[PDB]
């Protein structure tokens, strides 16, 4: 069911039911999560609009003409509309993931049209040709590179859609929303762009300075490249060093699954001792409400007394605290929860846990790591609880965790009455009478229904409260004997006090205990899980552990990274080999992946961001984009090589001619992701995670490739010629 | 198969009432025929130290679930007899004391019973109540001696007699229809069905 | 009519034995408290049809109805689709204390809960209040005096 529409219907129904409401009764909606969905959607749409505007400005800064800038820009809305049609046909829905995919693709989907228009303008300016002849020549020159780039960038995202688990579902949204949009952009670039260039382009201050500076920079780049090509082995050694650093950073950097986001509300759970009553829990709940009173950042507070998410009873309570709007708020939800926990720890008779909402709606009820400690050797419940206590002792003294606790009802006292059947027989008492008087002593019996104001209502018979509060009242119960005198239960039943669990839990058909924990700041989810595993390894034999909820999905996501990256790289390599009919040309183009992963890792380290799913998606995107920037030079260099020019001359000429398209394309993508990088407000964490890695990787690939891919080409082709 | 089984169960539910009482109490077992048979696992006693019921009990308690959690193992069908508390009543001894089968059944249903546990301090609670504690009682019989010590009242003389006097109580099989022999000795078996895919 | 241990040893384990073996199952778990109820949850792999899962579970759990205790058998074993969290909380309050908690809770149950549950897309409505009823509080020391 759709959350937004269901909430709208509920709010409408409540509106109709308001009219027929007795005076003195008021409806309220203290807790509601539906609005945040639309807020996030509108935020992502605004980010998309900002990215579009920035990309248009970047294109204008280079082309210098409004018509030239419009010709590529028109392709993005049409490609996005086609992508929307494909999503509707395939069953996909509009959500933050698909919209983020569109935001990422907005820079890519203008690359082909940018390449077409740049070549058309260059031909018109240099050769003094008419728009229609210039377009014809440009397309004849650039048909193949566009197809190659499109195929590579469509194939690169395919493998991650075949992943298992929730991470596979996450990757699927980006895969579709990027591949379909890229295909549609390539089709538009090959169909509509030539017609517009031939038809709506007329024959040919800051712009003059930009042009002169760009010619100067092109000359400097040519001279620097000519100097550089002389030194090739040193530049292979440096590339190996960079690859090693990239591998070390990728392997030894903390990993996570999903950034934690502020949704404007947090949760609180109160667990009190087994012997606690409703009044005792109400006392601590009143202290929590008083502490949260007068705080400007709280809109409404609701407490459910007697119910919980990990067991219900008289000693449990749950409260939902809603915060004010982000603009009106002054403190983050995490700080609110930390302050609540600090306040409650000092003065309370039970355990109060303030937590933030989970990363995913149905994947748990809290943000953190969840563990299931299992008794796998039939050790026994008390042994499992002793192991739990020792694990808590180890975990409470560690700096890798903030707070680790148990999400279950505490162990408690039990009273058992042993019946002396021999005494019952001797006194003449009948066992069934004892059985009946004990069973009904302190229980509610539903009997029949009776009409109350037109509704059937229950008749419940129970013993009065004053006679079921202490064991003495039960032991005072009397039964009739054969001789005639009444005999109290105390004469015939012996009470026994024991310490036993009040809740029984099982995971995968074994005795189990649920544990929750919050990693400390500067510690990621993966680090906390590894440390918890190490601590568990020290527990007595016969005790095992399982990862459930978010933890299992995170482990599965981390397990599949290497295979996915390798398969994507192999697919791109095979596509390039098919397109260019060589095993060495793809090899040169495959050496830029380290150049981008260097820079992606650097950006995430500089900003202190973890390796998460969005980082992996950015890595795949950077693989595709670096393959594009290598192809843009390598294709033309090879073609000039068959024309008759030498390897070095052809490569240098190709780099000199293709500098401008590469810089334009790379800068368009880079500026298209700044809004994600510098996003502020609500949902900013996800935008930062999705944007920082791609930003760094694109910068590194653009700056480093222009000097490395020519050397890769020359070195590989020379080695191939030498060996064979 | 699932959609046939659910339809069949739903249609059976209509006539569940008109069926004989004992059939209802036993229950109607609905299953879907499976063809993913993989192997058979059995246990045998060369020295006859154990019987078929004991072997089946051991297999179900300590073997079947172990095999079920092996990768690729789906359903496990144990063939054998489940243990039960069997009372064999001698009519001559019963008539000696002027007792009948119905009296023995009533005594068993009376002495062996479940007592509902409760909570002291449960809501609604008297003001000032601080301690709430569960309280339970045991009425069921879990040992052979306890069943043998059940007390009946003799009508002929009014004296108190024990169930063991008029009957022999033991631990046997719920049903004795089938027997399994491994090379002419008591044995039990369980068929392992391969999981799909 | 049973403790947590008895329910675990009679209902939870007996059912969970057969639960193990359904198609596309990630894991299963069970919980029992002193409230007289037991909750088993089966989690299936992502991208799985919930409707097929419910019927498969129902088929696999009806093979043990006979061995299940009589009270559970007559009350029934309830199978449902899972919704982890709350979409929203709808509350009624008395600004001037005109109506007490019991009255508000009765009105919510008898005029609001059913209306809300019929809204399209609503899966489950959990009311945290109780309807009114006729309560008979019996004094144990009194009826014994009259022999009742
Ligand atoms: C040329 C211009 C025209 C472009 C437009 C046409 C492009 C083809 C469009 C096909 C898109 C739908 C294909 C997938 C349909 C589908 O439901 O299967 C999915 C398989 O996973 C997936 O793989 C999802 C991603 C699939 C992306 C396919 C888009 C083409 C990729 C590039 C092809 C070119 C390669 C170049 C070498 C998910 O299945 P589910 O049922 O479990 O999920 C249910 C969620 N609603
Ligand atoms: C429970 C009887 N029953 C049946 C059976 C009989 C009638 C209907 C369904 C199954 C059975 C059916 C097949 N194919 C193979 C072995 C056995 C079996 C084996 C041992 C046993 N002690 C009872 C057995």
């Amino acid at each position: 069911a759709n959350a937004v529409k269901t909430a709208e219907g509920v709010r409408a129904k409540i509106e109709e039911l308001k009219l027929n409401l007795p005076e003195g009764m008021e409806f309220s909606i203290p807790y509601d999560t539906a609005p945040f969905v639309k807020i996030s959607i509108e935020k992502v749409i605004h980010t998309l609009l900002e990215a579009m505007v920035l990309v248009f400005i970047v294109m204008y800064l280079f082309l210098h003409n409004v018509r030239y800038t419009l010709i590529p820009a028109i392709v993005a809305p049409i490609a996005l509309l086609g992508t929307f049609t494909v999503m509707l046909l395939a069953g996909f829905s509009i959500n933050v993931l698909t919209m983020f995919g569109m935001v990422l693709a907005i820079g890519i989907i203008v690359d082909d049209a940018i390449v077409v228009v740049e070549n058309v303008e260059r031909i018109m300016a240099t050769e003094g040709l008419s728009p229609k002849d210039a377009t014809s020549k440009a397309m004849k020159e650039i048909t193949s590179p566009i197809i190659g780039i499109t195929l590579v960038l469509a194939a690169v995202f395919l493998p991650m859609a075949f992943a298992s688990g929730s991470v596979g579902v996450i990757y699927k949204q980006f895969t579709l929303t990027m591949s379909v949009s890229i295909l549609f952009s390539a089709l538009l670039a090959l169909i509509l762009t030539p017609a517009l260039c031939a038809t709506i382009l007329k024959p040919i201050g800051f712009f003059a300075w930009f042009d002169r500076s760009f010619d100067k920079v092109t000359k400097k780049y040519e001279l620097m490249l000519l100097k550089i090509i002389k030194h090739t082995v040193p530049m292979m050694v440096i590339f190996l060093v960079i690859t090693g650093i990239t591998f070390a950073g990728m392997k030894y950097w903390p990993t996570a699954f999903m950034p934690e986001e502020d949704q404007g509300w947090f949760m609180t759970s109160f667990q009190l001792p087994s012997d606690a009553t409703a009044e005792r829990t109400r006392n601590v709940v009143n202290q929590f409400e008083n502490n949260l009173k007068d705080n400007p950042d709280v809109k409404s507070n609701t407490a459910i007394l007697g119910w919980g998410f990990s067991g219900a009873g008289q000693n449990v309570a749950v409260a939902f605290t809603t915060l004010k709007d982000f603009k009106e708020r002054t403190s983050s939800a995490s700080k609110m929860t930390s302050d609540v926990n600090s306040s409650m720890a000092n003065s309370t008779e039970g355990e109060t846990m303030a937590v933030l909402p989970p990363a995913i709606d149905e994947l748990g009820t809290f943000s953190g790591f969840s563990l299931r400690l299992q008794d796998r050797a039939n050790l026994g419940m008390p042994a499992l609880l002793a192991a739990q206590d020792e694990l808590m002792a180890m975990a409470a003294k560690n700096k890798k965790f903030y707070m680790v606790w148990n999400e279950g009802l505490p162990q408690g006292d039990n009273i058992s009455l042993k019946i002396d059947r021999e005494k019952l027989s001797a006194l003449g008492v009948k066992f069934s009478d004892v059985s009946d008087i004990i069973s009904t002593s302190m229980g509610s019996m539903y009997i029949n229904d009776f009409p109350n104001q037109g509704r059937m209502q229950q008749v419940i018979v129970q013993v009065e409260a004053k006679s079921r509060m202490q064991l003495k009242d039960i032991l005072n119960l009397k039964v009739m004997g054969s001789s005639g005198q009444l005999v109290s239960l105390s004469e015939v039943v012996t009470p026994q006090w024991n310490k036993a669990p009040q809740q029984y839990n099982r995971y995968n058909g074994r005795p189990s205990l649920s544990i929750a924990g919050i990693p400390n700041f500067d510690t990621s989810s993966g680090e906390a899980m590894r440390e918890m595993e190490q601590l568990i390894a020290k527990l007595p034999k016969g005790i095992g552990y399982e990862w459930t909820g978010i933890s299992l999905q995170e482990k599965q996501s981390e397990s599949q990274m290497a295979f996915l990256l390798g398969l994507s790289m192999l697919v791109v390599f095979l596509v390039l080999a098919a397109l260019y009919e060589s095993w060495a040309i793809p090899l040169s183009v495959m050496l830029v992946v380290p150049l981008g992963i260097f820079g992606a890792i650097i950006a995430i380290m500089s900003r202190g961001l973890m390796n998460d799913v969005f980082f992996k998606i950015g890595l795949i995107t950077i693989i595709g984009l670096s393959a594009k920037n290598a192809i843009l030079i390598v294709e033309f260099a090879k073609m000039l090589k068959e024309e008759g020019m030498s390897l070095i001359e052809a490569t240098v000429a190709a780099a000199k001619l293709r500098l401008r398209p590469i810089l334009m394309t790379s800068l368009a993508f880079t500026c298209g992701v700044i809004p994600l990088v510098i996003a502020t407000g609500a949902s900013s964490e996800t935008q930062h995670a999705l944007g920082t890695g791609v930003f760094g990787g694109m910068i590194s690939a653009t700056i480093l490739a222009i000097f490395f891919v020519p050397v890769f080409f020359i070195f590989i082709l020379g080695a191939v010629e030498k060996l064979f | 198969v699932e959609m046939a089984q659910v339809d069949v169960q739903n249609k059976i539910k209509a006539v569940e009432a008109r069926l004989p009482q004992v059939v209802r109490q036993q229950g109607l077992q609905v299953e879907a025929s499976s063809s993913g048979f993989l192997m058979l696992v059995g246990i045998n006693s060369p020295n006859n130290q154990y019987s078929e019921v004991d072997l089946s009990d051991y297999l179900v308690r300590n073997v079947v679930e172990e095999l079920k959690r092996v990768e690729g193992v789906g359903k496990v069908q144990s063939f054998g007899a489940e243990k039960a508390m069997r009372i064999w009543v001698d009519p001559n001894k019963l008539v000696s004391y002027g007792l009948s089968i119905s009296d023995v059944n009533n005594a068993i249903r009376e002495n062996n019973v479940e007592i509902a546990p409760g909570r002291l301090g449960d809501l609604p609670a008297e003001k000032g109540q601080l301690i709430t504690i569960p309280l339970s009682a045991q009425g069921q019989l879990s040992s052979l001696e306890q069943f043998k010590n059940i007390s009946l009242k003799s009508k002929t003389n009014g004296s108190v007699i024990k169930l063991s006097d008029v009957a022999n109580v033991e631990i046997g099989s719920q049903a004795y229809n089938f027997a399994i022999l491994e090379n002419g000795k008591p044995a039990t078996a369980a068929a392992i069905q391969l999981s799909p895919g | 009519g049973a403790t947590a241990k008895t329910i675990n040893d009679s209902v939870v384990t007996l059912i969970e034995r057969e639960l193990s073996g359904v198609k596309n199952l990630l894991y299963y778990s069970a919980t029992t408290d002193t409230s007289g109820t037991a909750e088993i949850t089966a989690t299936f792999k992502p991208g799985t049809d919930v409707e097929m899962a419910q019927v498969d579970v129902q088929n696999k759990i009806k093979a043990v109805e006979a061995r299940l205790p009589q009270v559970v058998r007559q009350q029934g074993l309830q199978v449902e689709a899972s919704s982890s969290g709350f979409l929203m909380l709808v509350g009624i309050n008395s600004p001037n204390n005109q109506y007490s908690e019991v009255d508000l809770s009765d009105y919510l149950v008898r005029n609001v809960v059913e209306e809300l549950k019929r809204v399209e897309g609503v899966g489950k409505v959990q009311s945290f209040g109780a309807e009114k009823a006729m309560r008979i509080w019996v004094d144990p020391n009194k009826l014994v005096s009259y022999g009742l």
